[PDB]
């Protein structure tokens, strides 16, 4: 059954299950075990292994890691993925004496715009882009990975979980609690990775949600109904919020270009309706001259 | 954010083709039949509105059993048990908060054990290949509901109740595609309520005319007329409550002008 792979070494816990580096005994392919345990006379197989599985299987992209099979027992559940090198949070804290290049910067920001345009474009919303859950190999693709907390969603969207996005990631409408959030936040969180890209450190690292929204406000301004019509009347907006002004985003991402500095700032739009999709920022002039160099390894 | 709604349209559009269940398959069932499907689906609207799952639930749970029955054959005192374990599927698939596989065996007045729950689930997630999200009549109305002018909102809701309808009667619904069923659905809504037709923008964006909708359109209406008789009646019960505006209190039009 499990047969044919030979477990190589463990590589971490993501949102649910395990993670190994296998091989194929008979073919040689190198391949991520992700081994979900069953356990019956509990809730059965869990919603994240049942989300992730079906979604997955309808998004072959060259950006989204590719779920390769499932092997599935009585005790155990397998998912068996294309494998990759690290992550880009592990090549990050790597390239940190000299950074990462710009051009590997842009080609992974438009990497990751393209596989994000594919999930959007097939009604899945990922929910949780950070560093972490982005792989990088050895040839310069760089993939999103990790869809445990992925949904389908619907169009007009509903309600769906608050619980979503890890911290420093999280978009204003979720910290804010607006009842209705979409595909503007997976790209509120593509903003802060290349914001954080460039500057190697995170963009809004909170300890909290009032420490988060505080550090975006810092940021950006503290948002108002100018801004964003609407949020003075969001469920957890607050009167008594600081009113900060916005800093001029040269000084928030020092080092970028005035395209890049225009493509951060359609990101991080407060307003999500105004936030840049996916689709529209791969036109961005900041891609023109966008290639695919092959990192250092 | 009708930034991606011509996309997903697109891609729902193919993937109901893909999702869609045989046609034929009660034909070959030896044991189970369309009315005791008919009571299934009803029992579920019932599951439905008592852990207060959204619609879209109830609507992927017949889904998935209708394509687990199209191949899987299924003696009558199991069908229930393929019905619970669809359940748990959807619910775990779309809910905030799955109730828990405690709820599904309780809710069954221990017809089933919670290993043979757990078993089935487990057996639907094979027949099905864990294909689970599959495009529904609900994914298709509320993409029509961005048509109207403005919102009618006992439109949206009678939309919802035909729509549900369709689910209960295997023949004729299981002919007609998801895409199809809303137009009609939401066709005879409109029409019911304020008088109005099939927009000329939803023709434009599904192909859909009032001749590719007739079809479903003479059976949707004949469902709606004799819905007070029907042997099933939890969804009208149920779009009785102030929620979906009681509109399954309004009349039927006498006739449809087709
Ligand atoms: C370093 C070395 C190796 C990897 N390789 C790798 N890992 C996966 O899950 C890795 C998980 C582990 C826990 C944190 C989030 C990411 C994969 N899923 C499909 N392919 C995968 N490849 C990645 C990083």
């Amino acid at each position: 059954s499990m047969e044919n792979f030979q477990k190589v070494e463990k590589i971490g816990e993501g949102t649910y299950g395990v993670v190994y580096k296998a091989r194929n005994k008979l073919t040689g392919e190198v391949v991520a075990l992700k081994k979900i345990r069953l356990d019956t006379e509990t809730e059965g197989v869990p919603s994240t292994a049942i989300r992730e599985i079906s979604l997955l299987k309808e998004l072959n992209h060259p950006n989204i890691v590719k779920l390769l099979d499932v092997i599935h027992t009585e005790n155990k559940l397998y998912l068996v993925f294309e494998f990759l090198h690290q992550d880009l949070k592990k090549f990050m804290d790597a390239s940190a004496l000299t950074g990462i290049p710009l051009p590997l910067i842009k080609s992974y920001l438009f990497q990751l715009l393209q596989g994000l345009a594919f999930c959007h474009s097939h009604r899945v919303l990922h929910r949780d882009l950070k560093p972490q859950n982005l792989l990088i190999n050895t040839e310069g693709a760089i993939k999103l990975a990790d869809f445990g907390l992925a949904r389908a969603f619907g169009v007009p969207v509903r309600t769906y979980t608050h619980e979503v996005v890890t911290l420093w990631y999280r978009a204003p409408e979720i910290l804010l609690g607006c009842k209705y959030y979409s595909t503007a936040v997976d790209i509120w969180s593509l903003g802060c990775i290349f914001a954080e890209m460039v500057t190697r450190r995170a963009l809004f690292p909170g300890d909290s949600e009032i420490d988060q929204l505080f550090r975006i406000f810092r940021t950006l301004g503290t948002p108002d109904e100018v801004v964003w019509p609407g949020v003075t009347s969001m469920p957890d907006y607050k009167p008594s919020f600081p009113k900060w002004a916005r800093q001029d985003f040269s000084k928030v991402v020092p080092p970028l270009d005035e395209d890049g500095r225009s493509l951060l700032s359609q990101m991080l739009h407060y307003d999500p309706n105004k936030r840049i999709s996916a689709k529209a920022a791969l036109a961005h002039p900041f891609f023109q001259d966008v290639t695919k160099p092959v990192p250092h390894l | 954010v009708p930034d991606y709604h011509e996309d997903i349209h697109t891609y729902l559009r193919e993937m109901e083709v893909k999702c869609k269940p045989k046609v034929g398959y009660m034909k070959k069932q030896p044991d189970i039949t369309n009315s005791m499907r008919a009571i299934l689906v009803d029992w579920l609207v019932e599951v439905g509105e008592e852990y207060k799952l959204q619609n879209e639930t109830l609507h992927l749970a017949v889904n998935y059993i209708d394509r687990f029955l199209s191949s899987m054959s299924v003696l009558r005192g199991k069908l229930q048990l393929v019905g619970t374990a669809a359940m748990l599927l959807a619910s775990k698939f779309e809910e905030i908060y799955p109730p828990e596989v405690a709820e599904f065996v309780y809710i069954t007045d221990d017809t089933y054990t919670k290993k043979q729950v757990l078993r089935m689930e487990h057996l639907v997630l094979k027949v099905l290949t864990f294909d689970l999200a599959a495009p529904t009549v609900n994914q298709f109305l509320t993409q029509y509901f961005l048509h109207q002018q403005p919102a009618n909102c006992k439109v949206e809701s009678l939309a919802m109740f035909l729509g549900e309808l369709s689910l209960i009667d295997a023949d004729p619904y299981l002919k007609y595609l998801p895409s199809v069923i809303a137009g009609a659905a939401f066709h005879l809504a409109l029409y019911t309520v304020t008088g109005q037709s099939w927009p000329e923008s939803l023709i434009r964006k599904t192909g859909y005319t009032l001749e590719s909708l007739k079809p479903c359109l003479m059976d949707l209406h004949q469902t709606y007329l004799k819905a007070p008789q029907h042997a099933q009646q939890s969804i009208r019960e149920k779009y009785k409550n102030s929620k979906y505006h009681g509109v399954s209190l309004l009349n039927p039009p006498e006739t449809l002008n087709l």
